[PDB]
């Protein structure tokens, strides 16, 4: 399960060559199985199944561009949800064949309908030229049917006035132009865009100026063709130009229809061709990594593989035989090794954000203490810690399980979106991390910065002017004035579930909030570190290491317990004893802890907690001290002994140097990382009053209207709310919090146990399903 | 089962498969042979039998 890596273990098999294509197939499908480069000798570019490989790639590349034309065309991609396995046998020649003729037809088609709608805006062209030249020999035609030179073209309309300027400046006076706009304006030849145009004709008297208006149109971007010489020559080739056009339209739309079809079959089944062409492309540069017949013609295997696995391994073996129909069967073999196994985890879909989130930071050595299941609800807790408000909490809880509930919808639609398929991939953890903020939420007893006074306070303002000595001229007289619970009725007891509501109107909220929360920061990091520090006993009794039990391990524990343990009882204990009439001599617990370091337990100020405090509290810090020396000196003599006068590489003074090392970092940790947690406090404190300012910045804006019109303003001002809530608050402080309960497991709570030197299991699995 | 007997008897299998594929060489390189053989003695005794038909 998630409590530690399964274990792993080594294997080799012989599978003989013919069915080895089948038997890595079934092994694809079944994930288990993680093979091993064994001819790491020669590069990957020069193994035997590059060939193969390399066709691969090709047949790949076909597909992509097919699909790219199905993109740019409007038909689009099936999806059926089937799998089929890549041919064992040699139907890669089949494969090629088919996608070959899908991807020349394709281009085929292409350039032909590229060249053919050229050919037919050119006759339409002409057409048009053809019918406006006939309609401006048509003053009064009465001959049937050389001197003078003639030309015609098209213009783009609006370069009318500066093409017949250029004219009558060049061939100056000597040279006549008609020019007729082109309703319905047509498509450029080349430039191919939809822009209105003018056919114009012109005569001219000499070879010279037919050769300088030739040029001058040709600088003009214009297009001349030929044109009749007498009425019976236009006419006939008018016939011959339409019925061309008609010829040419039935073609194109033949052609376009024959693409429209062949790429509609192509989409039936590109995501299929797909799949197929990918997992054997995989497969391929699999068995690449296995030997070759340079020792054997059996196919030699090197995997890792989970030990419970490996009866279901055989049995896709077994498949693996009788589909390929080799009489001899594949054979596994275990093999006791040194390597180091790889780190699994069997991770599920609601423990996958948990784990993906531990594994951030390193991924865990082989078979030691996960924390992803404690982490589970330590991280939302610890996120809750800070994010604590109950309004926000639930806005997160329900988004969460929106996307929860959407999952499916959204998993099939896929973007490229990196910030939502983040938060998407961990909607779970978004989820516990809305619900544990509804807890905490309802502990401060905050909901969008205002508490609820569900059970009733236990602040009574009365027995002030009862008992105590106030009356309406002291609330008149006094500003802000302020409560006691010394006098007897003020105080009934503690808030039953949470903080007084009362505390969210008294102006000295947030000097016992700050101290209160304090307290609970330090409780909870101080909890949370001895925690790790039991879990890495843990590890070290798993991986038989006595020597870390006896020294590590046990002196860490009573170091962290004597001075920062005694830290939380300490808290408690004030909580506990000390109240409102021994309010004046209440003692600090800083100044307490500062003397307990410093051996400063003096005659004058505050008064000791409890009696014997001062030998209770030297006796802990000689402990804590003396747990240094046991740290750093005695593991590396005893190790410098049993490694280097039995038996008798081992270094001492490095070995030294690395005790020595790890004790500074382990003791100068404990008091940095207790530190470190108060970013607890300080990240709730901050939205608490972020969420407070915003509250009374926006929303008392529109509640502080005496007028019946408010109701309206109120409208706009809670959207304005509702956008910065979302924004500042839920976004970007959830994000800060997130991030720091991850900062504080990463480093405060799994520095204690966790090594994180190991590698990701990365199996044959297919995710080719892309 | 997968134990020490099962991984020999896997191995002895592929031994036997790997003597057919050897042995199965062996008898269509031994048949090639044999007709190499027959078709270059037929050339020779042709040739041979040009000159004792002329002769005689
Ligand atoms: C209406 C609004 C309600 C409030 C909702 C939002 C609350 C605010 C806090 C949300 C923080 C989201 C980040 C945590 C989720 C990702 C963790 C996870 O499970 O994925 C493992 C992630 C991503 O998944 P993955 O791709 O690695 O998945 C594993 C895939 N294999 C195994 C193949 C490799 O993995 C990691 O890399 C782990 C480190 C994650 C550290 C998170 C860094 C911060 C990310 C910020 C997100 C964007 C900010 C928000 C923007 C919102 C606007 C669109
Ligand atoms: C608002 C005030 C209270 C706040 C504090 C409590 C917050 C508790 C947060 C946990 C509750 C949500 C759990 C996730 C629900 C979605 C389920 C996801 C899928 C699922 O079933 O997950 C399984 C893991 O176990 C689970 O899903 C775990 C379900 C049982 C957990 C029991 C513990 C709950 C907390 C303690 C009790 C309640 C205290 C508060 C009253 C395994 O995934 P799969 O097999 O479905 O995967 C399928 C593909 N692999
Ligand atoms: C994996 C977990 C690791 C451990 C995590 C926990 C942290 C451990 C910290 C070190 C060991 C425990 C703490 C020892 C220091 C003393 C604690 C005193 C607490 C305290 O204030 O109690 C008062 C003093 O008790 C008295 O008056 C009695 C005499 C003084 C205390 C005697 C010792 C008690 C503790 C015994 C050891 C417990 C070990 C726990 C691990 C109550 O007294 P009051 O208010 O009535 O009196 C006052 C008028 N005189
Ligand atoms: O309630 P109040 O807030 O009014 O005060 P309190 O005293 O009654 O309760 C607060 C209880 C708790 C002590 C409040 C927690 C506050 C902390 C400021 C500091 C916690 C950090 C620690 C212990 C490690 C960092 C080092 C710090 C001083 C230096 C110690 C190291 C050496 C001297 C070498
Ligand atoms: C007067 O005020 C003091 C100070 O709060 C209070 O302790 C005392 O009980 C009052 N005396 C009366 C109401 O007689």
């Amino acid at each position: 399960e998630l409590f530690r890596s399964e274990e792993m273990t080594l294997a080799q098999l012989f599978l003989q060559s013919e069915a080895a294509y089948c038997c890595v197939s079934e092994l694809e499908e079944l994930g288990k199985v993680q093979f091993r480069d064994l001819n790491p000798d020669v590069n990957v570019f020069q193994r035997k199944f590059v060939n193969e490989v390399r066709r691969c790639e090709e047949m790949d590349r076909k597909l992509r561009f097919v699909e790219k034309e199905i993109r740019k065309a409007n038909i689009p991609i099936m999806d059926t949800g089937e799998n089929p396995e890549v041919p064992f046998p040699r139907d890669m020649i089949d494969l090629e064949a088919n996608f070959e003729k899908i991807e020349n037809e394709l281009k085929e088609i292409n350039t032909n309908q590229e060249a053919l709608k050229r050919n037919f805006l050119e006759l339409t062209e002409l057409k048009f030229i053809l019918r406006k030249t006939q309609q401006f020999f048509d003053e009064m035609a009465d001959p049937d049917l050389l001197r003078l030179g003639f030309v015609a073209g098209v213009i783009n309309r609006e370069r009318i006035p500066t093409f017949e300027r250029m004219l009558w400046r060049v061939c100056r006076g000597n040279v006549f132009l008609r020019q007729a706009e082109i309703e319905n304006p047509l498509e450029d030849p080349v430039t191919g865009d939809y822009v209105h145009k003018s056919v114009f004709i012109i005569f001219f008297q000499g070879d010279q100026l037919k050769n300088r208006v030739k040029k001058i149109c040709e600088g003009f971007r214009a297009s001349l063709y030929p044109c009749p010489e007498t009425p019976q020559e236009r006419k006939e080739m008018a016939s011959g130009v339409n019925t061309r056009i008609d010829d040419l339209q039935m073609v194109l739309n033949q052609t376009e229809d024959h693409r429209q079809r062949v790429l509609q079959a192509a989409a039936k089944n590109i995501r299929v061709w797909f799949i197929k062409v990918r997992k054997m492309k995989a497969i391929y540069h699999t068995l690449n990594l296995c030997n070759i017949d340079v020792t054997q013609k059996c196919l030699i295997a090197e995997v890792w593989c989970p030990v419970t696995d490996l009866d279901s391994i055989q049995f896709a073996l077994r498949r693996g035989t009788e589909h390929s129909g080799s009489t001899v069967p594949s054979i596994l073999n275990r093999m006791q090794t040194n390597q180091t196994p790889p780190t699994y985890n069997k991770t599920n879909k609601f423990t996958h954000g948990f784990q993906n989130i531990v594994d951030a930071y390193g991924i865990g050595t082989y078979r030691e203490i996960n924390p992803a299941p404690y982490t589970v609800i330590t991280f939302p807790f610890l996120f809750a810690v800070m994010f604590g408000d109950f309004g926000h909490g639930i806005l997160m809880t329900l988004f969460a399980v929106w996307m929860v509930l959407r999952e499916s919808r959204i998993l099939s639609q896929k973007n490229e979106n990196e910030m939502f398929s983040m938060v998407f991939s961990g909607r779970y953890i978004i989820l516990l991390m809305g619900l544990f903020s509804i807890y905490t939420g309802l502990i401060y007893n905050d909901c969008f910065s205002k508490s609820l006074n569900i059970f009733g306070s236990s602040w009574s303002v009365r027995p002030m002017f009862t008992i105590g000595n106030w009356t309406e001229e002291t609330l008149l007289g006094s500003s802000v004035l302020q409560l006691n619970p010394a006098i007897p009725g003020v105080f009934g007891g503690p808030y039953p579930f949470g903080i007084d509501p009362i505390w969210n109107i008294a102006t000295n909220k947030l000097t016992f909030l700050n101290s209160f929360k304090m307290k609970m920061s330090v409780i909870l990091g101080i909890i949370h570190m001895l925690f790790g520090v039991s879990l890495s006993l843990f590890n070290h009794i798993y991986f038989k290491k006595p020597l870390n039990i006896y020294f590590g391990f046990i002196p860490e524990i009573i170091f962290m317990s004597s001075l920062f343990g005694y830290l939380v009882i300490l808290i408690f204990y004030k909580w506990t004893a000390y109240d409102a009439h021994s309010s004046r001599n209440a003692p600090s617990l800083l100044i307490h802890f500062i003397n307990m370091f410093l051996f400063s337990y003096p005659e004058s100020g505050n008064a000791m907690l409890y009696s014997g405090q001062k030998g209770i509290q030297c006796f802990l810090i000689v402990v804590a001290m003396l747990c240094v020396p046991w740290m750093l000196l005695f593991k590396p003599l005893i190790l410098r002994h049993q490694y280097l006068r039995k038996k008798h590489v081992f270094d001492f003074g490095d070995t030294m140097v690395h005790q020595a090392i790890h004790t500074i970092e382990y003791c100068l940790g404990c008091i940095s990382n207790t530190a470190s947690y108060l970013r607890l406090w300080a990240l709730s404190l901050a939205h608490a009053q972020l969420s407070e300012v915003l509250w009374t910045m926006v929303i008392h804006i529109g509640l502080h209207v005496r007028s019946l019109a408010g109701g309206l303003g109120l409208f706009f001002i809670f959207a304005a709310f509702a956008t910065l809530t979302v924004a500042i608050l839920l976004i970007m402080e959830g994000l800060s919090a997130f991030l720091h309960a991850l900062r504080l497991h990463w480093v405060e709570f799994q520095n204690k146990f966790y090594t994180g030197t190991g590698f990701k299991f990365l199996p044959f699995s297919f995710e080719h399903i892309r | 089962a997968l134990s020490d007997a099962d991984v020999q008897k896997q191995i002895k299998h592929m031994m036997a498969f790997i003597e057919q594929e050897a042995n199965e060489k062996a008898e269509e390189i031994d048949a090639k042979a044999e007709e190499e053989f027959n078709i270059e003695k037929g050339r020779l005794v042709q040739t041979q039998r040009l000159k004792i038909m002329e002769y005689y």
